[PDB]
C-alpha cells in the first residue's frame, strides 16, 4: 500500500494572528491638568490579579484576562 | 561614598536581576508598580510619546515612588542585562529599557550609597 497524496478539504482554515496594538496600555490611565490620576474601568477582586490588573469594559460586561472573570 | 552617581545604579539592577525582582517593560512595570510591592523605579528622559511621561510621573507621585530619569532607553538596555555579546565581550544587540520597576533589593552598600545619597539630597 503505497501511501496516497489527496489533500483536499475545505481550502484553508486560517491559525488566529496576533492582533498587535500599538501602546495600548496608555489607553487605561487619564492624566489632568493637575497630574493626578483617574483609572477608566474597575478593579477585579480575585486574589492573584488584585490590586494589580483591571478589567475590560465590553458593552454589557467587565472582563479580567487572568482569571477569566466576568459580570454584567 | 566613593562613587559617582550616575555609574552607581549597576548594582542596584545588577542584585535586582539576580534576585529576579525586576519588572521591564511598561505594562508589568506600570501594574506590578502600582500593587505597592515594589519600592522604586527607573525611567528614560528621551521618548517618542508624550503620554509616556505623563503616566510614570503621575504614577510615581501618587503611589509613593521615586523616579530617576536616564539619558536614553540603549544605556538603561544596558543595564537592564538585555544586551546580547559578541566573541570577545563586544556589547552588540542592545533591546532598550525605558521602564524599569525595583521589587526586591540586594543588599549592597555601595548603589545604596549613592541612590541614599542623591535621594536625601534630592528631597
Ligand atoms: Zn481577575
Amino acid at each position: 500500500k503505497k501511501r496516497k497524496k489527496k489533500s483536499c478539504t475545505t481550502p484553508k482554515k486560517n491559525k488566529h494572528k496576533r492582533k498587535k496594538v500599538k501602546l495600548a496600555v496608555l489607553k487605561y490611565y487619564k492624566v489632568d491638568e493637575n497630574g493626578k490620576i483617574s483609572r477608566l474601568r474597575r478593579e477585579c477582586p480575585s486574589d492573584e490579579c488584585g490590586a494589580g490588573v483591571f478589567m475590560a469594559s465590553h458593552f454589557d460586561r467587565h472582563y479580567c484576562g487572568k482569571c477569566c472573570l466576568t459580570y454584567c | 561614598g566613593v562613587m559617582d552617581v550616575n555609574t552607581a545604579l549597576q548594582e542596584v539592577l545588577k542584585t535586582a536581576l539576580i534576585h529576579d525582582g525586576l519588572a521591564r517593560g511598561i505594562r508589568e512595570a506600570a501594574k506590578a508598580l502600582d500593587k505597592r510591592q515594589a519600592h522604586l523605579c527607573v525611567l528614560a528622559s528621551n521618548c517618542d510619546e508624550p503620554m509616556y511621561v505623563k503616566l510614570v510621573e503621575a504614577l510615581c507621585a501618587e503611589h509613593q515612588i521615586n523616579l530617576i530619569k536616564v539619558d536614553d532607553n540603549k544605556k538603561l538596555g544596558e543595564w537592564v542585562g538585555l544586551c546580547k555579546i559578541d566573541r570577545e565581550g563586544k556589547p552588540r544587540k542592545v533591546v532598550g529599557c525605558s521602564c524599569v520597576v525595583v521589587k526586591d533589593y540586594g543588599k549592597e552598600s555601595q548603589a545604596k550609597d549613592v541612590i541614599e545619597e542623591y535621594f536625601k539630597c534630592k528631597k
